[PDB]
């Protein structure tokens, strides 16, 4: 499974020392490109993309997002006038990209949002822009009259796939790498309750299975997971907690399942 | 790998 | 308007003398106008790097703040998060042994 995702944001209040327009690209959930309204240029974020792309590619990419920046700049005023709003903090969000699944076939998407709520979504099957809100009917009329659907469905099904197929090939080692996590368990006694915490430090890829084991048997009672949180170097972190009786700290163990480990690693105090 | 047609973002 | 979900953690397992990186990740919030600061005993930390700021499938924003540091005994490390959803600055303390 391989995914390509391009997300854009048009802000009214960023606010101090921050750009109003931010555009970023993703390959299998990894940041590879960045664009901001202050610098006005598309920059590489990973080593595999910069070593495999020329300046002529980035000059072409900069021109595209520069035109997209001015369209989203106009969208902030058009939507404010339509909703009859005067000033304040308003946002325009764009979600575009394609996904390659295990037959499976191709899944393409192009959807927008205003003030964190769904506005419009493109349906490649019917070749029409679906309006989610009653204020999205004037958007549907102007978008379909422009004839964008004819070129957008060809992009999401062929061009988007063609770009993603080579991006995976460029960083095949950078995406297929394995990093072993540093697992450490801790115990803290509160108001007559012993809270045990298990943390995994710097693992790659993102999928991980972390569970608790009391006296050899897996116990999910009073268990809380903080999900998968990213680090500044590309690796991932996870935090799991369990509420137990005081003095029963030695009974509990942390079961960690990852691609880097051939067998599940059991960790104790 | 952005789409050439940036007009598809019009609202 | 949605409230931010904040988590404070270190890159490597906490140990005095050894170099580490303090992280502060906020997610599930709207609007994107957020103020995140890494602090050492109330004083803002030096050499702090801010994320490019992305958003999830449910349109909710996310930002990560990381800074290179050496954990010292007696010092209290915390993260200050300011948002329009809260009428008070939320302080999330980092525990080296939890
Ligand atoms: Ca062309």
């Amino acid at each position: 499974l391989h995914t390509l995702r391009y997300i854009r944001t048009a802000m009214t209040d960023p606010g101090p020392g921050l750009p109003w327009f931010v555009d970023v690209g993703y390959v299998d959930g990894e940041l590879f490109m960045h664009y901001n309204s202050t610098a006005r240029r598309a920059v590489p974020r990973t080593e595999w993309i910069a070593a495999n792309t020329d300046q002529q590619y980035w000059d072409r990419e900069t021109q595209i997002v520069q035109g997209s920046e001015q369209i989203n700049r106009e969208n902030l005023d058009i939507l404010r006038r339509r909703y009859n709003q005067t000033g304040g903090s308003h946002t325009v969000q764009w979600m575009s990209g394609c996904d390659i699944l295990e037959d499976g076939t191709i899944r393409g998407y192009h959807q927008a949002a205003y003030d964190g709520r769904d506005f419009v979504a493109f349906d490649k099957g019917t070749m029409t822009l679906t309006a989610a809100v009653p204020e999205a009917v004037p958007t549907k009329r102007k978008w379909e009259e422009g004839g964008y659907a004819e070129g957008l469905k060809q992009y999401l099904e062929e061009t988007c796939v063609e770009w993603l197929r080579r991006y995976v090939e460029y960083g095949k080692a950078e995406l297929g790498r394995r990093e072993r996590p540093e697992v450490r368990v801790w115990g803290k006694e509160a108001d007559g309750i012993l809270t045990l915490s298990c943390r995994a430090h710097g693992f790659y890829p993102r999928p991980i299975v972390v569970s608790w084991l009391k006296d050899g048997a897996v116990r999910g009672q009073d268990a809380q997971s903080g999900g998968i949180v990213p680090n500044g170097d590309g690796t991932y972190h996870t935090w799991v907690t369990i509420d137990a009786q005081p003095g029963d700290g030695d009974k509990y163990q942390c079961r960690v399942e990852h691609a880097s480990l051939p067998q599940p690693g059991l960790y104790s105090w | 790998g952005h789409a050439e047609e940036y007009g598809a973002d019009t609202l | 308007d949605l409230t931010p979900k904040v988590q404070v953690y270190s890159r490597f397992p906490a140990s005095a003398g050894t170099k580490n990186v303090l992280n502060c990740f906020a997610a599930g919030f709207h609007p994107p106008k957020i103020s995140i600061t890494l602090m050492k005993d109330g004083v803002p930390m030096e050499g702090a790097q801010y994320s490019d700021m992305s958003f999830n499938d449910d349109w909710t924003f996310q930002r990560l703040v990381h800074a290179d540091f050496t954990p010292s005994s007696g010092s209290t490390y915390a993260c200050k998060v300011e948002h329009e959803t809260l009428k008070e600055p939320q302080v999330y303390k980092w525990d080296p042994e939890f």
